[PDB]
């Protein structure tokens, strides 16, 4: 029979891995074109610095990261272990961000 | 006489002449006291060492010889005083304190 | 080393006193110690270990090559493309294998499209040499590494541009005999990473090879030249201001003779026109066609920035794509079913002449090759090839390794009905032979004329039994006109010296 | 172009605390980043207080109080000493 | 034929992939994830982005440039009270 792990043991292992890791988790090429997409609705035809292009992601992640752990707090208080968007929106509302 | 740096005169390491210029162009006031560039400049040394000493401590705990932002991230965020101080500071490449919720631990 | 360095100068100093001047123009290690003491004080029979006949100039190149070996001096086999220079090398490797009886470690480099040919020709002519096509995956390259490459169970190894960079570390530990470099065009840049991986290996000789000489600049010339004999020059701008760029200020054009005089006994050029080996030249026509009226809307929409709300970060390319093909701009094809009909040839400027010429060459039996810059544009041609129901094979950048071989074989198969042949420019034509074809057409022009020359001679080599009829496509009243003029500009700044070298809102609140 | 920064002084203080520990460059940039911030936050805070009492010249009285305002708890307590010690040392010297 | 138009479906915002999203969530410490999160995240991240980007671009023209600088965006971050160290 196949040796499948109990579901979640893998995830806790994963949770450990990244919490020691420090690198980005978002692919650069998809990432910057997103910004290059966005710039058009403000001013046409800008020219981005990679340092700036890089600098975006950290805020991009660090922001979303702090979001996650708060959202994780939600289901726990809501006595869950699986996150719902209602948690996510809730924090942002608690963050007063709507 | 003989030229003697103010930082030496205070027995400090930080360049006070730099800041007294910087305060002078910093447009914080049209006049500036003399010990103020001094007064701050030493406290400047205090916090850097305070963080640097912490930066040294964590640097040892993985048995490295050179300090990195992850160490810096760990140190300040492991310090409740610094973390309270730098709560609106996000650290480049610093990563996160490893912390798993109690309820995510398996029965 | 130094004995060879003394022994190199035995042949280097026998030329003009210019080498002493360069040694004394350094602004100096102990090369002077061995220079001062000197200052004050075959096989022309086409050897039959090959299986065939060597051409007369081929033997001369080999004999010239064996002289460089006996001189222990370096050089560049710069003979014009398609003159059987591969046979010259295969004979030369036999020269070392049999006359001197040293079958050893050898390293040769080919573009991805061409690794088949060199292994194919080495088997055909000198089957006694152990060579591999070092291809495959990370694991699939490993069993080559430890089993045969680490086992020293080979003579030559055939790899690609990037593989050696992927395999620099397992290759340093093996000292080589030559680093055979075909189509040595990536080395034009010193900072091209392939250059820094090749100055690290340790081979007794370093035989650089090309199809075309330097492309643009004297800086480029000694970029090829500096890796030839590095301990001799060891200088970058010293070489440059020594010659002062063909007298860019005085235009004496006589100091160029000094450039020619050093390189003539140091390097070898032969041209196809002199020793034909094919006895038939090639034709060329530049099919100036008007830029399509249908796309004139979008071409104005690019010039006047009228379709809208996108990038123009490189107006070069944007006009270049419109100069190339209209449907490339993501909306020129409005059909949700994306109809495939005569509208494509209708809306396109070129394809109307292409449809005419394809009909003519179909009846004439001309086996045509098509070159282009945009792989995406080739998709449309692939679609339009489906429309006309022609057999063909599409080679593009990074298709496969075995697919390249099989598509080449089917196209070059005897009596191959594959009437057309889709191919790129910078991935396709860098050494392959297509003598089954006669006519080669460019859809678009490239900012590199020698590459344009490199590509065109694909079918016009040894083995071409028909007249090569070139039909370049240039758009009338277009920016492509300036590129070709600039292409000529880079052409004539280079051809003039090469010919001398051989011879000698408000109030609207939402609330 | 010339660019002036704080690396050398930070490098000196490190060898005061850890005379053997090395350092990266990016983290040094962080330190340069950090120092300028706290440099800024104190000064404008220092400025506006002089505004609050309508004075025109910034001295240590100004500097110290905001340090008490800016640094929390023990750092403010300890650093004021760090400030206090140097000032008297300077006036004496 | 008819293959020159067979892939026109980029539509960037999914470029932030589910594997990354979970990889992101895994670093954050979430053990199990709803599937609608991925899309909802795409909204939260984007709406975040321009507000700075607007502010980030908002600088640029005022200094009469055409190339966004990190320092520029560095100031962009400060204004909403999330400061970063490490790009000068
Ligand atoms: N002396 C010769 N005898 C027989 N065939 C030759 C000879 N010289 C060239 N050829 C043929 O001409 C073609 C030219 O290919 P190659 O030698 O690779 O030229 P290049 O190296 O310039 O591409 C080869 O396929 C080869 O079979
Ligand atoms: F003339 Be060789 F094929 F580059
Ligand atoms: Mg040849």
């Amino acid at each position: 029979k196949p040796h499948r792990y109990r579901p979640g043991t893998v995830a806790l292992r994963e949770i450990r891995r990244y919490q020691k890791s420090t690198e980005l988790l978002i692919r650069k090429l998809p990432f910057q074109r997103l910004v290059r997409e966005i710039a058009q609705d403000f001013k046409t035809d800008l020219r981005f610095q990679s340092s700036a292009v890089m600098a975006l992601q950290e805020a991009s992640e660090a922001y979303l990261v702090a979001l996650f752990e708060d959202t994780n707090l939600c289901a726990i208080h809501a006595k869950r272990v699986t996150i719902m968007p209602k948690d996510i929106q809730l924090a942002r509302r608690i963050r007063g961000e709507r | 006489a003989k030229a003697k740096t103010r930082s030496s005169r205070a027995g400090l390491q930080f360049p006070v002449g730099r800041v007294h210029r910087l305060l002078r162009k910093g447009n914080y006031a049209e006049r500036v006291g003399a010990g103020a560039p001094v007064y701050l400049a030493a406290v400047l040394e205090y916090l850097t060492a305070e963080i640097l000493e912490l930066a040294g401590n964590a640097a040892r705990d993985n048995k490295k010889t050179r300090i990195i932002p992850r160490h810096l991230q760990l140190a300040v965020r492991n310090d409740e005083e610094l973390n309270k101080l730098l709560g609106r500071v996000t650290i480049a490449q610093g990563g996160v304190l490893p912390n798993i919720q109690s309820v995510l631990l398996p029965k | 080393d130094l004995e060879g360095t003394t022994k190199r100068f035995e042949h280097l100093l026998s030329l003009s006193g210019l080498f002493k001047h360069f040694i004394e123009s350094k602004a100096d290690p102990k090369f002077r110690q061995v220079l001062d003491v000197l200052e004050e004080n075959q096989f022309r029979e086409s050897p039959a270990y090959v299986n065939g006949q060597l051409r007369p100039y081929q033997i001369q190149g080999v004999n010239w090559l064996v002289s460089l070996h006996k001189n222990k001096i370096a050089g560049i086999l710069a003979d014009e493309m398609g003159l059987g220079k591969t046979l010259q090398t295969i004979s030369f490797l036999g020269y070392l294998r049999y006359i001197e009886k040293i079958p050893g470690p050898f390293l040769v480099i080919a573009p991805k499209s061409t690794l088949n040919n060199w292994l194919r020709e080495i088997n055909r002519w000198t089957p006694d040499v152990n060579a591999f096509i070092l291809q495959g995956d990370k694991e699939e390259r490993a069993e080559l590494i430890q089993k045969k490459l680490l086992g020293c169970d080979f003579d030559v190894v055939i790899a690609s541009y990037e593989i050696i960079i992927r395999e620099k570390s397992p290759l340093k530990k093996i000292n080589w005999e030559y680093i055979i470099i075909d189509e040595a065009h990536r080395i034009k840049n010193e900072e091209s990473m392939l250059s820094q991986v090749l100055r690290e290996f340790t081979s007794r000789n370093r035989l650089l090879i090309t199809g075309t000489p330097l492309q643009n600049n004297l800086h480029e010339l000694w970029a090829l030249l500096n890796f030839l004999l590095p301990d001799i020059f060891s200088d970058a701008q010293d070489f440059d201001d020594w010659f002062s760029s063909e007298s860019t200020e005085e235009d004496q054009d006589k100091i160029v003779k000094q450039l020619h005089t050093v390189l003539q006994p140091f390097l070898l050029r032969r041209i196809k026109s002199d020793v034909e080996t094919s006895l038939l030249p090639k034709k060329e026509l530049n099919l100036y066609v008007g830029m399509s009226s249908m796309q004139k809307k979008w071409y104005k929409k690019i010039l006047e920035k009228d379709e809208s709300k996108t990038r123009l970060l490189n107006i070069m390319m944007q006009l270049r794509k419109c100069c190339n093909h209209p449907y490339l701009f993501d909306g020129a094809e409005p059909g949700p079913p994306y109809t495939t009909d005569e509208h494509l040839v209708y809306n396109a400027a070129k394809l109307q002449v292409l449809d005419k010429l394809l009909k003519k060459l179909k009846e004439e039996g001309s086996r045509v090759l098509i070159f282009s810059q945009m792989s995406r544009l080739l998709d449309i041609l692939e679609d339009y090839c489906y429309f006309r129901n022609y057999e063909y094979c599409r080679i593009d950048g990074s298709t496969a390794h075995e697919d390249r071989i099989q598509a080449i074989d089917d196209y070059n198969a005897p009596d191959s009905k594959k009437f057309v042949f889709l191919l790129t420019t910078r991935a396709g034509g860098l050494g392959i032979n297509l003598t089954s074809a006669d006519v080669v057409v460019l859809y678009d022009s490239d900012w590199n004329p020698q590459a344009d020359l490199q590509a065109m001679d694909r079918a016009h080599r040894i083995g071409q039994k028909k007249q090569v009829k070139v039909f370049r496509l240039v758009t009338d009243n277009s920016v492509e006109e300036k590129i070709l003029e600039r292409a000529t500009q880079k052409l004539r700044l280079d051809q003039l010296v090469i010919q001398q070298n051989r011879t000698s809102n408000p109030t609207k609140r939402e609330r | 172009s010339r660019k002036e920064s704080y690396a050398i002084y930070v490098y000196k203080v490190l060898k005061q605390v850890h005379p053997d520990t090395g350092i990266s460059s990016k983290a040094m940039s962080i330190m340069n980043s950090f120092v300028n911030d706290v440099f800024e936050r104190i000064a404008g805070e220092a400025s506006r207080l002089a505004h609050y009492n309508k004075r025109s010249t910034i001295t240590s009285r100004e500097i110290q109080t905001a340090v008490r305002l800016l640094l929390p708890g023990e750092l403010a307590k300890h650093a004021v000493s760090e400030g206090t010690k140097a000032v008297t040392k300077y006036t004496s010297a | 034929g008819a293959k020159r138009h067979r892939k026109v479906l980029r539509d960037n915002i999914q470029g932030i992939t589910k594997p990354a999203i979970r990889r992101l969530a895994r670093r954050g410490g979430v053990k199990r994830i709803s599937g609608l999160i991925y899309e909802e995240t795409r909204g939260v991240l984007k709406v975040f982005l321009e507000n700075v980007i607007r502010d980030a671009v908002t600088y640029t023209e005022h200094a009469k440039r055409k190339t966004v600088t990190a320092m520029d965006v560095v100031y962009a971050l400060k204004r909403q009270g999330r400061t970063l160290y490490g790009f000068g």
